[PDB]
Order: structure tokens, then sequence, then C-alpha cells
């Protein structure tokens, strides 16, 4: 099927079942302990040896020696896998830094070997046994100090420039120039990450944990070089990802070099400890934002630099890009600095680029409405722009925003807000409340699926989408329930199986959109099929009931496979709609804050989100997407932060202690809204992403919070006591 | 982890006895700190004797009216104990800011006072650290030193004793009581248990090898108001930046002692003498020794303006 | 140094779920382990391995504790419940049907953890504990939000379900 026209009227907009708040049909088995994740396989290897990572003990430099002599001679040991012994490997697509290292040290705990051995205990005693000496090289570990260096963009990505940002800067009647920060940050999701191979000749089976089994598939077979026929990719269960689990990571690939070596199924996990120096991060930032309005507070100008590090041939940190769409302005510069840094692998994280850039545009927006004299919600609605600012004939394809922040400051109660900063007690407490925008742009990719009807009624959806937590398996069973006309728990979904149709994936917050369209996709034919065989004109035919009917006409979808089961196989594709209209969401995000008046110490007393993400297609897997992301938001804001240290260049709080994300304890009150922004030119479902979104502008709310409630302004995250204590009220 | 025995005996004397005897030979009680370790091979033990099940796990009132309590007592059931809850407020109050219902379901009194730091630097076995290795060097003092300490501190070493539990004990004059395997008993302050880092701060403890802690003793309660502050960046779940342990009468005097800012439980005699006069004068005596970094220096503000909500609180 | 250890193995009793198990491990193997491994209960999860996470959470003569953190030699004989025990999806708890009604988990990985604890939790509170909240320590707890959120503070959800977490137990406390 090939979406190149808004969406008309279709079987969606019947909302029997899609857009209803459906418990998650893989809720039985994840509240029960018997949903399998990647490292749970047993009965499909029941004597799989255990596979134990030894990472790189410096940041950069040479591999002098490695010698296993020691651990190969140890209780219980099969092997031991290293590079020089693993064969030539190619690299995926995906990859920056090498999944095994050697020679050449990239990063800080950098895979350098294997040991597989009989038991877990067994592998780790022996990995503690590896002789790896080294050779230092100097590195560059600071952000701050290579800032001064990297004055031009990347090559293939050049500053966009409209108007003339020098000139209405310097005109502007009030204006502000303010630098922040945001730390390099991590994943944490609780499933470490952990892969189990099985060979079979030539072919490769890998359970795993990954949100991209398509590109797993692809990535995993460059890397072996080896054929893709040859490998199958299984990851029905994944155990969060958070962008952490998009691409192929050193479990996969030493899992699969470790079990052919030694002709047996090996599993590997990657170590708790290890993870957020192995794995990737989000990159650090440095942004330096100028922003001028006129007398009426209508912006002027608008310039959003940022600076981010990764290693060579990394990607940058997209913190400027909002920045190109969010606010009206005619004259506009934006730009990305990328330095280069001996840092782990930077790379996604929940809303890449925009959960940074809206850390930081939205404190500045903040800054320059109090210095306009505007209230903050007031300014955003007078900035507001329905086209893309670089080209003002491109519509949104729509746009909510305005509602989204009208909405929330009536449900909020935002008019109660003592708009002079640090007035406001509750016993200790100094109470705070503030507001930010959110926004993330709405991505299509191709995706398909294989629908069949089976002959007793029931309908089977198979796809190699993935569940991450995120509701997939539901939504997917509710889109082909609403399509055939059959009862929820009549559908039985199969996901993430490189065996099954690829689907685009879980990222950039296009999966439930994309996946559920190529849900409709094969829907469709097969309802073609239905009533083919009964002798009906689809064009005419509907599906209600476990029946279908034609004008005065009815038959049972029993009777259409009395001849033998009906299976539809399509793709979703998509033309030129997302470059007719820019297709986005949006959100007002709305907190009250306690900073306690004595120690400094934050906790979040209420939090609201208002969200224009298309359709919703589950009011409650959404509602969890939205509390999901605005709990990692506080994170962000108050809290998490890998500490680099720049002489040994790594990340030092290396651990689920060290790296603190938010508890039972700080979590308040989370509201959330869904407008109905119910969007025809996104999708045959009409429905647009909000993983991402649901983060976007938290963090910032938060901090614009914290000022209301003190007085003072952090541009440096998180917001920690220590950058408030010596500013508070005395005791 | 390295394989070792385990052992399994009848009575305190035995496990005490089967420590000389073995050696690398360690104790093993919640295994919430141990185990941690081993895992590492931080600690690396080749044979463990359980101290659980061996009678060392009572609550007992003393014959001079204080309290007993059995080094293998569950964090858990101290805090909740009635007497302590009514006349050792303090003390069930910081076990409470602690750790986890899971982990204070099973640490103990003993394991918590030998829990050793939370130094990031310590626990990755590949940087330097010369509590795990003498001269190695120290990563932190010019490294990531934020949650360090501020005051009695050496060159060699900047760690802080992480433990809620010990400083409401030091607020208390908690005595530790041993057995040692040549079969004597010893009393230990808690006040004298700690050994500064100086340029030895791989030696942490006054216990001697194999020395098994049967028991702390607490004296007759004290009454007052108890409180026990802990400032953390998140609401729980975390280790302290600072607390603050106090026990305050109806005069206004009283005595404190404060974590998250020494190798020890820190309190000195002095400034208790001085609660009355208010929290600048009682921080001038705690902390005319600081030698924060400028990470850590924060604390000092910290120690003062959580001390002056302290009284405030009391004073309330 | 150049060598480490052989497993000491020793014989192990525990009663799991209900069931005697006979079991021979290495010395070094958690409870965690031993469930997950050995006895192919592979509800009870993972997520750190040294105390940080509460995904490993099981009651042992029906205390929580985390289980990465505990020896399987420690509790010879012990009973020991995991989230298999509490229920299946043919016989759900009423606290997995309430993390269900109330979607109380996204990912899965944290759940068994937060369902082991929450059963946990009321009881510790029906048993007169106190907590980091408890403003009266000498009178009895009360079952309030406050209360449940600070003594289910060790398990983290990195999805942030916490909200409906909270729902899910308030729901079935008042049941
Ligand atoms: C993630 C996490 C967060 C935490 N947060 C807190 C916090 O906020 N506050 C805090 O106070 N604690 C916290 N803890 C630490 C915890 O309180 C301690 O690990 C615990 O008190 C140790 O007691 P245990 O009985 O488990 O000791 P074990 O681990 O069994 O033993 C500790 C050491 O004591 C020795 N030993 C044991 N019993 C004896 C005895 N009777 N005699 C002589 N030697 C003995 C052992 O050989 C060993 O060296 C945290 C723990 C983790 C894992
Ligand atoms: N219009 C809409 C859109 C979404 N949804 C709900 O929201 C989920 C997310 O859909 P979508 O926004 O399309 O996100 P993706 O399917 O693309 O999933 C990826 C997304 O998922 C996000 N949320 C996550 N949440 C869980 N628990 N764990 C992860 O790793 C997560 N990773 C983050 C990251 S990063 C990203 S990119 C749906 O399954 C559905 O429950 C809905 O009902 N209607
Ligand atoms: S402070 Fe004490 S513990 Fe932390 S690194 Fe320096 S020596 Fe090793
Ligand atoms: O695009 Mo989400 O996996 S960073
Ligand atoms: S796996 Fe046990 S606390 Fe994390
Ligand atoms: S459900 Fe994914 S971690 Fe709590
Ligand atoms: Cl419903
Ligand atoms: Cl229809
Ligand atoms: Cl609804
Ligand atoms: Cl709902
Ligand atoms: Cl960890
Ligand atoms: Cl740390
Ligand atoms: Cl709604
Ligand atoms: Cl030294
Ligand atoms: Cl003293
Ligand atoms: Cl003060
Ligand atoms: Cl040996
Ligand atoms: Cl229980």
């Amino acid at each position: 099927m090939k979406f190149d026209k808004p969406a008309g009227e279709n079987p969606i907009d019947q909302l029997k079942v899609v857009g209803r708040p459906h418990d998650r049909i893989d809720g039985p088995l994840k509240t029960t302990g018997t949903a399998r994740y990647a490292y749970e396989w047993h009965e499909e290897a029941p004597n799989a040896a255990y596979g134990y990572i030894v990472g790189s003990a410096i940041a950069k430099g040479r591999l002098t020696a490695l010698d296993t002599d020691a651990a190969q001679k140890a209780p219980g040991v099969l092997a031991v896998i290293t590079a020089s012994n693993a064969g030539v490997l190619g690299k995926g697509d995906k990859n920056t830094a090498r999944l095994l290292g050697g020679p050449t040290i990239e990063h800080y705990h950098q895979a350098i070997a294997l040991v597989v051995a009989e038991t877990f205990e067994q592998a780790r005693a022996a990995a503690s046994l590896v002789q790896a000496h080294y050779r230092r090289n100097k590195g560059a570990y600071s952000l701050a100090d290579e800032k001064q260096a990297v004055n031009q963009p990347p090559e293939d990505t050049p500053d966009k420039n409209v108007g003339d940002f020098d000139g209405a800067f310097t005109s502007a009647a009030v204006k502000i120039d303010a630098t922040y920060t945001t730390p390099d940050q991590s994943h944490m999701a609780m499933e470490p990450h952990a892969s189990m191979a099985v060979w079979d000749g030539n072919k490769l089976t890998l359970w795993t944990s990954n949100q991209m089994i398509d590109w797993c598939r692809t990535d995993l077979a460059k890397t072996l070089k080896v054929p893709v026929e040859n490998v199958r990719i299984i990851s029905p269960y994944i155990g969060g990802g958070f962008g952490g689990k998009l691409f192929l990571r050193s479990d996969a690939l030493l899992a699969a070099l470790a079990a052919r070596a030694v002709k047996r199924p090996v599993k590997v996990m990657l170590p708790r400890p290890s993870i957020p120096n192995n794995t990737t991060h989000r990159p650090a930032t440095l942004q330096h934002l100028r922003i001028g309005a006129d007398q009426s507070g209508k912006i002027t100008a608008i310039s959003h630099e940022s600076w981010s590090g990764n290693l060579p041939g990394g990607t940058p940190e997209t913190a400027v890009q909002q920045s190109e769409l969010l606010y009206a302005g005619a004259n506009r510069h934006t730009g990305l600095r990328l330095a280069t840094l001996d840092l782990p692998e930077g790379n996604a994280m929940r809303a890449p680029g925009e959960a940074p850039g809206l850390m930081a545009l939205e404190i500045a927006i903040d800054e320059l409405a109090e210095k306009a004299g505007i209230d903050p919600v007031e300014f955003r609605i007078l900035n507001d722009t329905q086209v893309d600012p670089a080209g003002p004939t491109r519509c949104f394809s729509r746009r909510q925003l305005i509602e989204c922040l009208r909405t929330g400051a009536d449900k909020f109660g935002w008019k109660q807000r003592n708009a002079t900063p640090g007035q406001v007690r509750d016993g200790e407490w100094l109470v705070g409340h503030g507001v930010a925008a959110g926004f993330r742009n709405n991505l299509l990719e191709k995706s398909g699926a294989r629908v069949h009807l089976e002959q007793n009624g029931t309908v089977t959806v198979e796809t190699d989408m993935t569940d991450i937590g995120t509701g997939s398996y539901t939504i997917l069973a509710q889109t082909a329930a609403e399509m055939l006309g059959v009862p929820l728990e009549q559908v039985a979904v199969h996901l993430g199986d490189s065996s099954f149709p690829v689907s685009a994936g879980s990222g950039g917050q296009w999966g439930a959109n994309t996946s559920t369209s190529g849900v409709y996709a094969a829907c469709m034919k097969l309802r073609e099929m239905i009533a083919s065989a009964v002798g009906f004109d689809p064009e005419q035919s509907q599906f209600a009931d476990g029946k279908i009917t034609n004008g005065t006409r009815s038959a049972t979808l029993h009777e259409a496979t009395a001849g033998g089961r009906l299976t539809a196989e399509e793709s979703i594709e998509f033309g030129t709609l997302s470059k007719e209209y820019q297709q986005s969401t949006f959100a007002g995000h709305f907190v009250e804050v306690g900073v306690h008046s004595a120690t400094g110490e934050v906790r979040v007393r209420r939090m609201l989100a208002v969200c224009a993400a298309g359709r919703i297609l589950n009011p409650k897997t959404a509602r969890s997407q939205v509390i999901g992301a605005m709990t990692m938001g506080m994170g962000a804001a108050l809290m998490e932060e890998l500490a680099v240290d720049d002489r040994l260049g790594y990340f030092v709080n290396h651990d689920m202690a060290g790296y603190e994300v938010p508890v039972h304890a700080d979590i308040p009150k989370q509201e959330v809204i869904f407008l109905d922004d119910t969007d025809p030119i996104s999708s045959p479902m009409k429905a647009k992403g909000v993983g991402e979104l649901g983060l976007c502008g938290v963090s910032a709310a938060i901090a614009n919070a914290v000022y209301n409630a003190t007085g003072i302004r952090v541009r440096d995250y998180p917001i920690t006591l220590d950058k408030l204590l010596d500013k508070l009220p005395d005791v | 982890m390295k394989a070792f025995t385990y052992e399994r005996v009848n009575t305190p004397a035995e496990a005490a006895l089967s420590a000389q005897r073995v050696p690398g030979a360690k104790f093993i009680a919640g295994g919430t700190n141990l185990l941690d370790l081993m895992k590492l091979e931080i600690e690396t033990p080749t044979h463990l004797i359980d101290v659980n099940g061996l009678g060392l796990d009572k609550i007992e009132v003393t014959d001079a009216g204080g309290l007993r309590i059995g080094a293998l007592v569950r964090n858990t059931d101290l805090a909740a104990h009635e007497r302590v809850r009514r006349d050792y407020a303090v003390l069930s109050r910081a076990l409470l800011a602690g750790a986890s219902g899971q982990l204070r379901n099973q640490a103990t009194t003993a394991g918590n006072l030998l829990q050793r730091t939370r130094c990031p630097y310590f626990y990755d076995t590949n940087q330097p650290c010369n509590k795990r290795l003498p001269g190695s060097g120290c990563a932190a003092l010019e490294g990531f030193s934020r949650q360090h300490a501020v005051v009695g501190v050496s060159e060699a070493c900047i760690a802080t004793h992480p433990s809620d539990m010990a400083v409401a004990m030091r607020l208390l004059d908690a005595v530790v009581e041993t057995i040692t395997p040549e079969g004597k008993t010893r009393s230990i302050t808690l006040a004298d248990f700690y050994h500064p880092p100086g340029k030895t701060p791989h030696i942490e403890t006054a216990l001697l090898p194999g020395e098994l802690i049967v028991a702390v003793t607490l004296p007759p309660p004290l009454g007052g108001k108890h409180i026990y502050r802990k400032v953390r960046d998140r609401a729980s779940y975390a280790f302290a930046l600072v607390s603050v342990a106090a026990i305050i009468q109806p005069d206004g005097s009283g005595r404190v002692a404060l974590g998250g800012v020494a190798h020890k439980p820190w309190r000195i005699e002095a400034a208790d003498a001085q609660l009355s006069q208010g929290a600048q004068a009682v921080y001038d005596t705690l902390f005319a020794s600081a030698h924060p970094t400028a990470e850590n220096t924060f604390k000092l503000l910290l120690a003062k303006r959580t001390l002056a909500s302290v009284l405030a609180e009391a004073r309330a | 140094p150049a060598a480490t250890p052989a497993p000491e193995i020793m014989p192990l009793t525990l009663k799991v779920n209900g069931k005697t198990e006979q079991l021979e491990v290495d010395t070094r193997t958690t409870l965690l382990d031993t469930l997950r491994e050995n006895l192919h209960l592979i509800g009870t999860k993972k997520g750190c391995d040294h105390g940080q996470c509460g995904a490993c959470t099981v009651l042992v003569n029906g205390r929580r504790l985390n289980a990465c953190l505990t020896l399987a030699v420690m509790h010879q004989g012990a009973e020991i419940t995991t989230i298999e025990g509490l229920g299946s999806p043919d016989n759900l708890h009423p606290m997995q049907a309430a993390f269900i009604k109330h979607d109380g988990f996204q990912c899965g990985y944290c759940t068994s953890g937060q369902i082991c604890s929450s059963v946990a939790v009321l009881k510790e509170i029906q048993d007169g504990i106190p907590s980091h909240v408890t403003v009266d320590l000498v009178s009895a707890p009360e079952t309030t939000a406050d209360e449940i959120r600070e003594r289910m503070s060790g398990n983290i959800c990195r999805c942030g379900a916490y909200a409906n977490i909270l729902a899910a137990i308030e729901d079935a406390a008042g049941e």
C-alpha cells in the first residue's frame, strides 16, 4: 500500500477497539514471571555455556598483549575469544566503536575478550585471569576544553540561516544571551544487554534484547561476514532500551563468535558495572542561545549553537533542530559543532537532540519572557508558528501547541502561580511552578505484517516489530481486531522475530504508527480475500461481530475459511507528505516543585503533561509512556549525570547506585491529558509518535519551577542542591 | 568471585576459633556488603564462616538499664523493636533512613558497622586506590570527589564511612563487644573503633585477625527529642551527602553526630557542649580541621544549614 | 594471580514455592542464580547483581530480600517464594491482577520484583514496622501513599511505571 494522499474515512475511524484503554495483552506473562527475556531461553539450549566479558582497563591506547593461558586453564573453561583468534570481522553501519577491540583501544570498557565456561561463576572467576597489558595514548575527554577549537560545523551538516540574525538581535528591544550544559546520560534499562547464540552448521539463531530486529540481523551478519539469510534474530520481550538497544552491542557479537568456536550454545550478559562505559550514552552538550524580541514580545531573532563530542565518525547530539521549528522569528541561525572525544560512543537516548535542546531552549524562553514582562505561557502562544519559519509556504500538518498550553494552564491552576520568585512556602519548603513546551517530529518508515484469519475465527498477526514496554503487542492486536470486526481477545500477535515481515522497529517514536499502519495494509488485503471467499464486493462490505455484510447479504468469518486459513502479507510505504507538510508532535509540561529552604533538596510535588500526538491508539499504554517519560525527565533535571574523570577518560559512577535514577519516593502525582489530534496527513491510522515527545520539555519545566521557587537560575544540569545552597534564605 | 569453602558451626566460639585456624577466612552475616565486594574480587576470602543462627540475634535489656543488641540482629528488627523506638529513637530513625527494605531485612548490626566505603574508585579495580592497593594513589583526591569526606582526611584517602546506623551508635556512646580466637572478650567504644586513614587507609578498624563481634551495648536512655536528618539528591535509597543525628533536651543542650563528612561518624564533645549557642558555634568547632576538595566544599555549608534546621525542628 | 580455585560443591535442600528441591551447588552461587540457572525459575530477574535495583526480590520465610546478595547455601531448608509461587496466568494473584488493571509495568523486567515487594510491604505495615516517613515512631503505621512509596523505593523501575504501581498497590490493599 502506498500512502501518498491524506487519509479519508476508513475502518479505524469506528474506534470500537482502537483508541480504547485496553489492558496489555502481554500482562499475564509479564506479571507472573513467564515472559522470557534473552538470558532465559533454557529449553532452546539446555546445556548452554556462559560467556563472561573482559573490558578494557584503559580509555585509550594499544593492547600490547592479551594473554589467555591462565584463563584457559581455569576450572570449567572451554575457550577464550579474542580479536586475535576471532578472525577478520566486518563492522556494522550503526557501530562507530568496534564491538571487539584489539589491538587498538577506543574507549574504557571496550570488550577485548570473552571467557566461555561451564557455569556462570567459573566464567566470571576465569575472566579475572585474562592478562591484558597496555600502552596508554593521549586522549581528549573534556567537551568544555575542546569547545574553543571547534568553530565550524560538520561538512555534511551546514549551519542554517534565515534572514539577518545579527542585525535583528542588535535591533531587538529585549534579548537574552545565555549558555547551558547537559551532561552525558545513560539508559540504565533494567534488563542488562544479553544474547544467546546457537549455530546449526552455518545457520545462526540469536536470542537477544534489541529494539530493531532487521538492523540487528543485517549488522550482525556484516560483522561476522556471513550471509544475512543464515541469521535469525529473536527478541519478543525486551526489558527496556530507551535508544540503548537500537544497535548491535558486544553481547550479541561475542555470543555468536563464542558459540561458533566451542560448537555449543553460549549466552552472554553485559554485567551492570560494564554497561555505562561499554555501551552508548547520550552526549553531553554545551549550548549557546541568543534570542531577541520586539517591544510587543514577538521574537525577531533566534540563534542556537550546540557543541557535543564523540569518537571519530560518530554522531552529534542534534540539539538545535527544534529551534528551527518551534517558535516564530524571521531571523534565525542554528548550528552544530562536533568535537572529537575519546570517551565511550555517544549515541541515541530517548528523544536524541530534542531532550537536551529543549533543556536549554525552554529555560532561555522562560528568561526572555521574564525580561519582557510577559507570562511564559502567553509568551509561547504569542510566538506560535503554524508554518516552517524557514519555508513559510510549508504548513505543519497540524499543530496544537497553543491548545496544549491553554488546556494545561487551566487544569494545573497556572494562574495561581506567584510570578515573583521565592515568595511561597509550605512549611520549610519553597514552592514553585514552572512550564515548558515539548516538541518532537513525526517520522515515517516502511513497515509490513502478515495477518491470518484462522479456521476457528481467530486472527494471527506476525511482524518483526518489537515491544520494549511500549505496548506494541496490544495496539497491533487492537488494529487487527478493529479491521476484521473480531473481539480483541481473539487476536494473537507474534513479534520480534526475523522470520516475520520487516517492520520499522522501535525507534524515532515511529513504531506505533508505522507498525499499526502495516497491519492496516495487511488487513485491507485480508478483507478483500474474505470478501472474495464469500462472493461479495469488498468496496461495499462491512466487518463487525464476526461477520461480513454487504447491503442486503451477510456471512460469517467461519464460512470464509471453511476452505482453509486466509493469509495476507503487505507493507505500507510513504510518499512525499512528510516533505509537503511538517509533521510534528507537541506538549505542554507544568510542574510544581518544593525546594528545601535549608538543605536545597529538590522534590517534585505535581506534574501535568498535555500532549498532541495524533490519534491515540491506547490511552492507558500511551499514558504510561508519558508518565514514564515524565519520570525520566525528572531524572535528567535533578539527579542524572555520568561523572567524567577527564584524566582517566571514563564515566566514574558506572553502576545502578552511582548513576542515580528516580525511585518510588521521588514520584509525585503525575497527570496526562491527550488532545484529540487526529492527523490524516500522517497515515491511515492518523496517529503520531508519543514515546519520545513525553520527555521533551520536562526537565526545563522542572528547572523553571526551581527558579520560580528560589529565584536561582541554574543552567548546568542536573540541578542539585549544591548549585542552590549559597543563594537560599537564612536559617 | 573466587571459590571458597563454606562452614556452619554450632557456637560463636567455634566461629572465632575457625577464623583463627583458617588463613583468609571471613565471617558472613547478611552478605549485603561482603558479597558485593566478593563479586568484584575486592574481598577474596578462601573460606566463609556463617555467623547467623548462633544465638547472636537478641535485643535485651542490660542489668545497668541499657540495651544489649546482638551482632546478628537484622537492621529491620532493630529499627522495629518497641524499646528502640521509644527509648533510642535516633537509632531507629538512622536505620530506616538507609538502604531499602530488602537490604535492611538482611543487614545486621555488626555487618553494618563493618560496611566499607562507597568510593567509586575503590569499587573499580582498574583505578588508583590506596585503600585497595597501598601506594597506588588516590584517584578521588583530584578526581570526582563530590561524595567524599571533608574532615578527618589524609593525603592518602578522602573516603567516607557510609553507615547511617553507625552515626546514631556514636551519638549513643555504643560499645562494641567481641570475642577473640584466644577466647577472651573485649569491649571497644565505637568512638575508638574506626582508624584514621593516615598513610594506611587499607587499615580501617580496631578488630584483630578473626575477632568476632557478638553485640553492641547501649547505655540507659537519654530522653529528649531524637532527630536523624539525612540529606540526599534523591528521596530514598541513597547514601547521605550529609546527615545529622541529634538528641536535644528541653533546655536546648544535647549532642550531635554527623555522617557523610568523614571516615567515621563525626562527633566532638566540645561541640555538643555549645548546642544552646546555635549552629554556627557548633559548626566552627566541628569543622575547625576541615580540608575539603573544591567538589565537596558545599558539604561544609550544608552541614551548618542542616544543623540549623535540626535545632529549629527541636525548638518548634 | 596465575590461578583461581575450583568450585567447592555442596548439597543443598531448598523449599521453593512449596516444592522440596535437592541440589548440588557451587558455594558462590547466589539464591538468584540458583533459582534462574539451576531451577529454571526465570521469573526472578537480574538487573544489577549488586543490591541496587530490587529486580531479584524474593521472599525467604516470608521476608523480602534481594536474592543477588545472599548465597544459596545460607538458606538450607528455608521456604522460598518467587513470583511464580504467587500466581500464574490461569490463576493470577490479586496483586498480579491489580498490576494488569492499573498498568503498573511497561517492559516487565522490574515487575516480578515490584510484585513480590508489594506483597511483603503490606505485611510489613500490618506487622507494625515503621519507615523513614513514619512521623510517630511509637505508634502503628497506616497504609498511606507516602508509606508505600518509601517502602517500595528499593525496587527501581526505569520505565517509570511508579504512579501506576502505587495505584495497583492501593487497589490491592483496599480489598
Ligand atoms: C545499593 C545499597 C544501598 C545502601 N544504602 C545504605 C544506606 O543508605 N545506608 C547505610 O547505612 N547502609 C546502606 N547500605 C549498606 C548496608 O546497610 C550494609 O551492606 C549492611 O549493613 C552490611 O551488613 P551485613 O550483615 O550484610 O554485612 P556482611 O556483608 O555480611 O559483612 C560485612 C563485613 O562485616 C564482617 N562481619 C560480619 N558480621 C561480623 C561479626 N559479627 N563480626 C566480625 N565481622 C563480621 C564481614 O566479614 C564483612 O567484612 C546499602 C547497601 C546497598 C547494596
Ligand atoms: N498515537 C499513539 C502513539 C503511541 N501510543 C502508545 O505509545 C507507545 C509508543 O509508541 P511510539 O511513540 O510510536 O514509540 P515506538 O513504538 O517507536 O517506541 C520507541 C520509543 O519508545 C520510547 N518509550 C519506551 N518505553 C518503554 N517502556 N521502554 C523503552 O525502551 C522505551 N524507549 C523510548 C524510545 S527511545 C523510543 S524511540 C505505543 O506502543 C502505544 O502504547 C498510542 O497508544 N498512540
Ligand atoms: S578515597 Fe580512599 S577509597 Fe576512594 S580512591 Fe582515594 S584511597 Fe581508594
Ligand atoms: O529513537 Mo529512541 O530508541 S533514542
Ligand atoms: S539484581 Fe539484585 S538488586 Fe539488582
Ligand atoms: S517495567 Fe520496565 S523497568 Fe519497571
Ligand atoms: Cl476498554
Ligand atoms: Cl467496515
Ligand atoms: Cl480513555
Ligand atoms: Cl487510562
Ligand atoms: Cl551495579
Ligand atoms: Cl559515586
Ligand atoms: Cl486524556
Ligand atoms: Cl598509602
Ligand atoms: Cl565525644
Ligand atoms: Cl545557618
Ligand atoms: Cl588456586
Ligand atoms: Cl510476606
